[PDB]
């Protein structure tokens, strides 16, 4: 269970952030999802200071990362860092990463 | 039919070189559309100035090594690469620096030429030692679109040039980063509306404002032919 | 299906879905809702044979509240012959099960919209109107006999605007074609009320 | 099949280049294109919702 | 949104009755019985009692010799 | 300094399929106007399209004529097929009458001046009785992009005669659009390139006016850049 503040879309279904899938070991195959609104004051105050989603970040079992990173951010980034032996722009030197930018797109 | 223009163009210019810029609302799809359109034009075609070639008088190959300065020859070319500098009527013009005793050598000592305009006297180029401190060469600033980097010159290099010959890739474009992010932004009823905020960096030379002018400017100009209702 | 087993007919035959011929002959009228075939002499029965007429169905409730429509497939003077397929069932084409439709795939991630086992679609399959089912809800109104007296069905029911009759005819049921909406009187009744 | 795909006129990788329709940049390292018969099962939304 | 409350549980370490006199501000602030101490950017008032949390201005003794005065 | 790109030859190989060429651009600015002009083609080209329908002696959609062999529904989805061109006003109402055996081609539409019938051999339904008599009247309008029925509902205005039948509404032309970038050997330059824009199209939009209308839209967006107010 967790705390989130709304962005009004279009459509039926739900939108979660994926990050917290882990979390929820929620998967978009049909899985369904249950929300419920707190209605006093305190409840509220509660929902934000102890349940968000930005404060539980560390697993209550064991004190590592939940929120880590989980298939497809993992192969974009590992795609990203992977060096070769020979390509276009090899061996030349910048004086930033800003220019390298440039230099990509 | 009738389309749907974008209002309330607001621009956040935090540290003069960098501007956040939001638009809001773009009929739908436009976003991309434009806003690659806008990166594009604004990063591989824009006129400016830029060190080409420099001669140092003491150093033949861009490996060795001038006594006295702690800093290697690399370190001075990405030094000169940061130099940003306006020339009004001149097409090329060749700068000297001659410098000597103990400091940085910055931009402002440069020898003041008439229609060369240094926007950064501060930028640091090189650090002289004791007693001997001799710094000496001579840079030569094209105009030019684009970018172009060392390696298509020295390419076509049959034409054999004096050694101490060393070539400079050429940063014209003005902007030294840009990117665009489209968001969803809803009129009240439909919520498949985007809004575009574009964040860039230039190089201190002309502010982002005037920068997004030209560029919105250059792509009117060659679409102008075919437009003709109105 | 583009890729299939070569088991379709076969379910599809053998389901109960299909129309099929039970005496081959020719094909006298075609309709959209009866198909009359003429038989041929060898077949034809001596006394009192007469002609085939296969009457057809057109939508239905079906137990899962989805349309039950047979279309036909032959044309006018088309030969037939006994045991084929005259007219198509539900989710079937000239005797072969089509359960769905082939698209156009490719397997990418495009900006993790297909992130888990989600699935990102292009607006030319809604536009092109190809994934819209018709289904089907069926809805009851009885009148008993209660022992204060028996209810009525008639159309003049207490304290409603005349927007809400307007859909109905005298005897107090909806036109067919009308349009409703939730919360629309399907039908009028009144329950009687004594002492 | 890679037969089949010779016949038409088509690579015989089974994989086509793409670009990319929003940006316009093109995709490095082909992808695998073609059609597949899918199905929309009863678990349809404006129920569950 | 204010997306962690981490300064204000470092101002009061239990964390838990923080909940508390934020309801209590939040509550004097909703039924209009008192004025927001910080210039409001279209927050509700939950919020607006965390920002004058955080920001040191309120806390349980602050609400103690506001109320007897 | 710079050169400027002037629309040049358009072949026209078929009805639907054209080559719209041009030949003096910039380098760099080829990948951009194609992608530009693909975008701006693909979204916002104003068609008309067929709205709703009324036929005499059917209720609903989903009863059935005596004499005609496809449903009415699959009447509507071969209407919404229907390419046709008006000219001057927005909504036009066609009438179609054919009785006896035969199929009910497109042709057959009362030929009305300002409406255009592109494909006259197009298919509508198929008659199987002598006495068998179809009647009915097409409203088209005018519009851009795609509109359904069911969001047009909430706007229904005295829907009231259940015989009318409302269509989805496809208010666009354009089927496919490619582009080519290609080395344009001008005889005083080194490396310009040509742009060569293969559109596809149902027959009802000319690719001059499809391109000038195209231009004319991304240079208004432009003209909203220019000027930046900052006050
Ligand atoms: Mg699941």
């Amino acid at each position: 269970i967790q705390a989130f503040e709304p962005v009004l879309i279009e459509g039926k279904a739900i939108q979660l952030h994926p990050l917290v899938c882990a979390a929820y070991n929620a998967d978009f195959d049909g899985d369904q999802m249950a929300v419920h609104v707190p209605l006093t004051l305190e409840a509220q105050l509660e929902a934000r200071a102890l349940m968000m989603s930005t404060n539980n970040i560390l697993s209550p079992a064991n004190g590592e990362p939940i929120i880590v990173p989980s298939q497809d951010v993992v192969l974009g980034l590992y795609y990203m860092t992977r060096d070769c032996v020979n390509a276009k722009g090899e061996g030349m030197v910048l004086t930033g990463p800003k220019e390298a930018e440039r230099l990509y797109r | 039919t009738e389309f749907l223009k974008p209002r309330l163009v607001d621009i956040e210019q935090v540290s003069s070189t960098h501007a956040k810029v939001t638009l809001e609302p773009l009929e739908r799809g436009f976003g991309h559309t434009l806003g690659n359109a806008l990166r594009r034009i604004l990063l591989s075609s824009m006129p400016g100035c830029a060190v080409t070639e420099v001669e140092i008088d003491g150093v033949l190959h861009e490996y060795s090594t001038k006594e006295g300065v702690q800093e290697d020859i690399l370190e001075i070319l990405l030094n000169l690469k940061g130099l940003a500098v306006r020339v009004q009527g001149k097409d090329e013009v060749i700068l000297t620096l001659n410098k000597s005793g103990i400091g940085p050598v910055t931009a402002a000592d440069i020898t003041h030429d008439g229609d060369v305009e240094i926007v950064k006297p501060q930028h640091v180029i090189c650090h002289l030692t004791d007693e001997n401190a001799s710094i000496s060469m001579r840079i030569k600033v094209q105009r030019g679109r684009g970018y172009v980097p060392a390696s298509t010159r020295i390419h076509s290099e049959e034409d054999e040039r004096p050694i101490g010959r060393l070539l400079v890739d050429a940063c014209y474009s003005p902007v030294e980063r840009i990117a665009y992010n489209v968001e969803a932004a809803r009129v009240e009823q439909r919520t498949d509306l985007d809004k575009l905020v574009i964040e860039m960096e230039t190089n201190g030379t002309i502010d982002p404002e005037e920068a997004i002018r030209r560029a919105a400017t250059i792509l009117a100009e060659q679409l102008e032919a075919f437009v003709d209702l109105r | 299906p583009l890729v299939g087993t070569g088991m379709e007919r076969a379910v599809a035959v053998d389901s109960g879905v299909t129309a099929v011929a039970k005496r081959g002959g020719v094909v006298q009228y075609v309709d959209a809702s009866r198909i009359v075939i003429k038989v041929n002499e060898d077949e034809m029965y001596p006394g009192e044979a007469g002609i085939d007429i296969y009457n057809l169905t057109k939508y239905t409730r079906s137990n899962q509240n989805t349309c039950i429509n047979q279309m036909p497939c032959v044309s006018l003077g088309e030969p037939v012959e006994r045991g084929d397929v005259l007219a198509d069932g539900p989710s079937t084409d000239l005797g072969e099960l089509a359960l769905g439709q082939n698209m156009r795939v490719a397997f990418m991630p495009w900006n993790g919209y297909n992130f888990e086992d989600s699935i990102l679609v292009s607006e030319r399959v809604v536009q092109e109107d190809r994934f819209t089912t018709i289904h089907i809800q069926e809805l009851a109104c009885v009148s008993r006999d209660t022992k204060l007296g028996p209810e009525e069905i008639t159309a003049d029911i207490p304290n409603v605007g005349e927007a809400a009759l307007s859909k109905l005819d005298e005897s107090g049921i909806v036109y067919i074609g009308a349009e409703v909406t939730g919360g629309d009187i399907l039908v009028g009744k009144v329950t009687p009320k004594g002492e | 099949i890679k037969e089949l795909l010779k016949l038409g006129d088509l690579p015989t990788s089974g994989q086509i280049r793409l670009y990319d329709g929003r940006t316009g940049e093109q995709f490095e390292r082909p992808v695998t294109v073609g059609y597949m018969y899918m199905l929309k099962l009863n678990h349809l939304v404006d129920d569950k919702m | 949104a204010r997306v962690t409350v981490q300064d204000a549980v470092e101002k009061i370490g239990n964390r838990f009755d923080l909940v508390l006199v934020a309801a209590r501000r939040a509550r004097q602030m909703q039924v209009g019985g008192k004025d927001p101490l910080v210039p409001e950017e279209n927050d509700k008032t939950t919020v607006i009692a965390l920002r004058e949390i955080e920001e040191g201005l309120i806390n349980n003794q602050i609400l103690d010799v506001r109320e007897r005065q």
